[PDB]
RNA sequence: GUCUACGGCCAUACCACCCUGAACGCGCCCGAUCUCGUCUGAUCUCGGAAGCUAAGCAGGGUCGGGCCUGGUUAGUACUUGGAUGGGAGACCGCCUGGGAAUACCGGGUGCUGUAGGCUU
RNA sequence: CAGGGAGGACAGAAACCUCCCGUGGAGCAGAAGGGCAAAAGCUCGCUUGAUCUUGAUUUUCAGUACGAAUACAGACCGUGAA
RNA sequence: CAAAGUUUCCCUCAGGAUAGCUGGCGCUCUCCGCAGUUUUAUCCGGUAAAGCGAAUGAUUAGAGGUCUUGGGGCCGAAACGAUCUCAACCUAUUCUCAAACUUUAAAUGGGUAAGAAGCCCGGCUCGCUGGUGUGGAGCCGGGCGUGGAAUGCGAGUGCCUAG
RNA sequence: AGCAUG
RNA sequence: GAGCAGAGUGGCGCAGGAGCGUGCUGGGCCCAUAACCCAGAGGCGAUGGAUCGAAACCAUCCUCUGCUACCA
């Protein structure tokens, strides 16, 4: 029995985390952020898709979990059971307070913790999907379906990078061949030219 | 209402800079302060004796009494609608000299030098400082290569 | 019956109606609060200053 | 080979932890005093363990440190008792080693009933000339990286000097 | 495993002591308490007598502190005592007393107060302190800088202090740490201090050691035997050294010598040099890998 | 060129490992009679000069970590004053001025005062 | 110093002894913040400046008082070689 | 001519005293000084922002290691002899944060200075300080006006005082 | 003096 | 919702250096059961902290019990 999200959808109060001052906070509804086939190498999931936020507002953990569930369900139905990867890139740290009534009035009117919401900025990613290059329209449709579970405006944008990395897809193969990139599971490691050359010869031998 | 503590709100004001804790350098103690000098007040948290009140931190005063370990300095303090010039005692650690007066001393020495010069010679010399004058007329040489054309780039959503 | 608690709304105008006057200054300042030993010696020097008058004049 | 790299015994540290205070602790102090030839010192307990029966600041152990010819002769007696048999793991990775003895009469000291039976704990620290700069006052420094003593060097020194045997395990 | 303590965070949050403390040279607590001049003294110099005992000689200096660095007004080393006659024993109590006396006399000769304030011409061992005489310029006053040494009873820094006091400086002190103060009884006799000043303990050691075993005697004294000094000559020769120091305390500098400008160290390698060194290493490694 | 004594600024000086040190010096090093202090002459204090650069120490090195100073991030973020600007709002744009910080990419790796030496 | 690593008869996950690393990650009576490493912490030795006195100044501030604090000055003392 | 609902104290909160805002009466000068402003120098700070490959406190995810321990076990009486392992642990990375976190760090802003009360010479006094008529301070005499950034403006000072 | 039951 | 009291051997209770009566188990007396007699076993609501040391001290919680929640 929680209030409608319109009561808590605006970034009105200062950031207020669960710390040694704020205690008794109930845990968030979203407890899993990564799912799909997350044991996959960076080589085989080149395509990336984002859910870019368009407003400065607050998102609830319940909404985040609902959107996660919707996206996973559609991706399982469409792209197979383990042909994708979903990463929710928002963690609810801001805790909201409710002043529960019933007749004290506004005397001593400081609320108790109710739940946790995530404060989001303009152009901040909400969700990311990593999958094969062929599944572009499936990713777009999954994000479109997940959009309806969030208040406000969001937009789907296909990233220029390679997978869940910060390096461009066009030059990714060039750089990994030229040995500046060492794949290390989900991501990749960038090798500078400034260490001891013992590491350089170890890589080159 | 806040408290009336003597060190309330000095958490960062009296804290030492990063990687500069420990023993105080000796040159600060070894500076000499005559009476009538101009002094910048800045509290140092390493020493708890003769610490100035937090209202004087960042202010500039004038020495009037030199003592064994401290100096008496006259500072201006604004309270409500009036300004009071009141006297405090501050230890040598919380004290630095001010270069603002040294600049003017250098300028006045040069001014007297430049007055005693170019006076037996009969020529006139400017002494006052004038504000930044408007730029005079000048030419700009485009020797060969022409100014390149700049146009706004098309928009794309990078992120 | 609650009322307003604290405010500084009109105070800046009230202050600058008559102006923020800097402390009055004089060429000579009082010698209060300075070191008693140094005052004692200064007073002795002033008191005995009289006896170099003839040499000063010459 | 440089003379100033020769291994040597800085000191041999002996102690008996009787675990309690009073007459038995004094008897153990007499044991090691007669053993070495210098008055020992008493160590206190820093915490309180009900199961061990020791309270805070209670004298429960006695120890002494011997340096020089007396140190080498006492170490020779101890290794004679233990017939020159040390394990590989008895040697510390920093260059020291030690062992215990379950009965101190074996060292070759007369038994007197008013003292009784006590077990010892031998621990020698190997040295090298120039180690005193680490604990001197005026200009303290490290002791270098090559100049340090290793476990392998301590083992080899032991087996070549006390012509002993090292058993693995 | 074990968590590494000295990592990037450790090194980028590390804050080093002063350079002198890092090298162990100075003690900044006593430094601050001893060199700082009082504020209403207005840059009046505050003097120190530095006494440093080295493994092979003794260094005594008179200095005052300035912002640019300590300024030293006089210095007298123990290694110049062979000029005055002391051949060996340049790091004992007698040498400490002699070098302190030499420093005091040299400072007095520099300042022109050497005829006045003669101090103790004939040393008696007991307490003495020069009293400033009226009319004439006042006596020089300084303080003892013991450094990091343990100021326990019978110390060569206090021997040097006594030498300077006999020379004629007004150094505040007490005759409690002079060798000869008996702690269990709390009095001070002067004849034992005279023996320590003249080297009689060393002479008694030589007599005792050559009486017991000549091998140990020769091992403990070889340059002594070379300079053929016996236990029966030390009092006379140290008295002669005192008289000579009081006679000619001036210091004459060694003449400057021509230099052929030969570098003994290695100059720092250059940027292109090390870059091409790395390039050569890479080329050689790749060549070996192909081979 | 370089060291010692006392220092100033307190990492461009720190930390890890490796190489070299002519002469002086600083050191390690040899002993406890004396002064002095310990369970222990290990530390401290004292009396020395058989030996040694092994160590401290100094100079150099590492596509070194750190530190310092630049570029990029970027006129981006943020922000003074303005509009009867847009937008249901949340917020955003323009005018007038100022203007940053990681990641990433280069360069550098103690200066210096007083006194005293060595470099026949 | 917290802590960690490697060793030693009973002894162990935890008793005591030894070496190494250890920028404070400990402690400083109490709440929090600041400050502190040959110290402001720990251990020793001596002690009673927690004593007598007139003024000046700071903090709240009306530039009133109490409380608390700062820099001196005059006695008499402690401590340290200083 | 022209306000205040503000500071401190009161068994005070529908009231007072007190400072502030106001008026009136003047007086000391004028026909250098001051400024709700800028400029030039110089200090001061920990907000916005930013950071977590940096301290503290939260925090998601895969990787590479090892015997440091525990387990599922199996080969073996067994064995740090060994197999997969699940793990914690260590090492490079990675996603997301902090009013009571921070290495960094603005915009706006807060002091001081821009001379005659300033400089430069000569000498006397001191019971303070003193290696040294050393240091500092105070006194007498003399000499230097291009009043030493912009802009604007007549200033100062004392009583009484209502709301 | 206490002493129920099958 | 605010104040407040109380959680401990199977059940009811005492309480700064783990126990009572009853229950339970073994053996006795009796033909046998209880009563009676001799012995024994059995465990501080949770977390964190002050303390040389706490079940007892200090905070937060998990339950449960009681008292008020008036005036129109
Ligand atoms: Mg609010
Ligand atoms: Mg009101
Ligand atoms: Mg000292
Ligand atoms: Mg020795
Ligand atoms: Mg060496
Ligand atoms: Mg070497
Ligand atoms: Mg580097
Ligand atoms: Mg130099
Ligand atoms: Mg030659
Ligand atoms: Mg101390
Ligand atoms: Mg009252
Ligand atoms: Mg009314
Ligand atoms: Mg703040
Ligand atoms: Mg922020």
């Amino acid at each position: 029995g929680r209030r409608p999200a319109r009561c808590y959808r605006y970034c009105k109060n200062k950031p207020y985390p669960k710390s040694r001052f704020c205690r008794g906070v109930p845990d968030a509804k979203i407890r899993i952020f990564d799912l799909g086939r997350k044991k996959a190498k960076v080589d085989e999931f080149p395509l990336c898709g984002h859910m870019v936020s368009d407003e400065y507002e607050q998102l609830s953990s319940e909404a985040l979990e609902a959107a996660r569930i919707c996206a996973n369900k559609y991706m399982v139905k469409s792209c197979g059971k383990d042909g994708f990867h979903i990463r929710v890139r928002l963690h609810p740290f801001h805790v909201i307070r409710i002043n529960k009534m019933l007749q004290t009035g506004m005397r001593g009117a400081f609320g108790k913790p109710q739940g946790t919401v995530a404060r989001v900025h303009i152009g901040q990613v909400i969700m990311s999907i990593r999958t094969k290059l062929q599944n572009k329209e499936h990713v777009v449709e999954a994000l479109r379906r997940a959009k309806f579970k969030f208040p406000g405006r969001q937009k789907i944008h296909i990233s220029k990078k390679w997978g869940f990395t910060k390096f461009n897809a066009d030059e990714f193969e060039d750089m990994v061949a030229e040995k500046r990139l060492i794949p290390d599971g989900c991501g990749v490691k960038y090798i500078p030219n400034r260490g001891p050359l013992d590491k350089w010869r170890a890589l080159h031998s | 209402t806040n408290t009336k503590g003597k060190r309330r709100g000095t958490r960062y004001m009296f804290s030492r800079p990063f990687r500069k804790h420990g023993v105080v350098p000796l040159a600060t103690y070894m500076r000499i302060y005559k009476k009538g000098d101009i002094v910048d007040i800045k509290g140092m948290g390493t020493v708890q004796k003769g610490m100035p009140h937090k209202c004087y931190h960042g202010k500039t005063g004038r020495v009037y009494n030199v003592t064994q370990h401290a100096v008496g300095i006259v500072v201006n303090k604004q309270v409500k609608g009036k300004i009071l010039a009141k006297r405090i005692n501050v230890r040598i650690e919380h004290i630095k000299h001010s270069k603002s007066r040294d600049s003017f001393l250098k300028r006045v020495k040069e001014n007297d030098q430049k007055k005693k010069e170019a006076k037996e010679k009969g020529t006139w010399v400017q002494l006052k400082r004038q504000p930044a004058p408007p730029r005079e007329a000048h030419f700009v040489r485009t020797n060969g290569k022409e100014p390149e054309l700049l146009e706004p780039i098309p928009y794309e959503f990078m992120a | 019956a609650k009322s307003k608690n604290h405010t500084t709304h009109n105070q800046s105008r009230k202050w600058h109606r008559n102006g923020i006057k800097k402390p009055r200054s004089q060429r000579y300042e009082s010698l209060k609060g300075v070191d008693p030993k140094f005052l004692r010696n200064m007073r002795f020097a002033k008191k005995h200053n009289k006896k170099g008058l003839k040499k000063m004049q010459a | 080979e440089n003379p100033m790299r020769e291994l040597r015994i800085r000191k041999l540290c002996l102690n008996i932890c009787v675990g309690e205070s009073g007459d038995r602790l004094t008897r153990a102090a007499k044991v090691l005093e007669q053993l070495t030839g210098q008055t020992p010192v008493f160590s206190k307990a820093r915490y309180t363990v009900r199961s061990f029966g020791i309270r805070r600041n209670e004298k429960i152990a006695v120890h002494c440190t011997v340096r020089g010819a007396k140190a080498e002769e006492i170490l020779e007696k101890g290794l004679k008792v233990r017939e020159y048999e040390l394990r590989k793991n008895n040697f510390s990775d920093t260059g020291n080693f030690g062992f215990g003895i379950q009965e101190h009469i074996d060292l070759g000291i007369k038994y007197d009933p008013s003292i009784g039976i006590y077990g010892l704990d031998f621990y020698v620290v190997l040295g090298r000339p120039g180690f005193s700069i680490a604990d001197k006052k005026r200009r303290t420094g490290c002791i270098g990286a090559k100049h340090r003593i290793s476990k392998e060097e301590a083992m080899r020194w032991f087996q070549q000097k006390y012509d002993g045997i090292i058993l693995p395990g | 495993f074990v968590k590494v303590v000295k990592n990037k965070a450790y090194f980028k949050r590390y804050q080093v002591k002063f350079r002198r403390r890092r090298e162990g040279k100075t003690d900044y607590y006593a430094r601050k308490r001893l060199v700082i001049q009082d504020k209403n003294k207005y840059n009046t110099p505050k003097y120190r007598m530095i006494v440093r005992v080295t493994n092979r000689d003794i260094i005594c200096q008179i200095a005052y502190a300035r912002i640019e660095g300590d300024m030293i007004v006089c210095a007298a080393y123990a290694h110049e005592l062979p000029k005055y006659g002391v051949k060996v024993g340049l790091t004992n109590y007698a040498a400490a007393y002699c070098t302190g006396l030499l420093l005091a006399r040299r400072l007095l000769n520099r300042f022109g107060m050497d005829k006045i304030y003669e101090g103790q011409v004939e040393v008696t061992g007991d307490e003495y302190n020069v009293e400033s005489i009226d009319g004439q310029p006042g006596a020089f006053t300084c303080y003892l800088d013991a450094g990091l040494a343990r100021t326990t009873t019978g110390n060569k820094v206090f021997g040097a202090l006594k030498g300077a006091v006999d020379g004629g400086l007004s150094i505040p002190h007490s005759t409690k740490r002079f060798p000869g103060y008996d702690s269990e009884s709390k009095e001070f006799n002067a004849e034992v201090h005279r023996k320590h000043i003249m080297g009689q303990n060393v002479a008694d050691y030589m007599r005792y050691l050559m009486e017991e075993d000549e091998d140990a005697y020769k091992k403990q004294f070889s340059q002594y035997i070379k300079n053929n000094v016996t236990p029966d000559m030390m009092e006379e020769m140290y008295k002669k050294a005192h008289a000579a120091i009081r006679e000619n305390p001036v210091y004459e500098k060694k003449p400057k010598r021509e230099v052929k400008k030969k570098r003994w160290n290695r100059p720092k390698m250059s940027l292109a040099q090390k870059k091409d060194r790395v390039a050569q290493k890479k080329a050689s490694f790749l060549r070996a890998q192909e081979r």
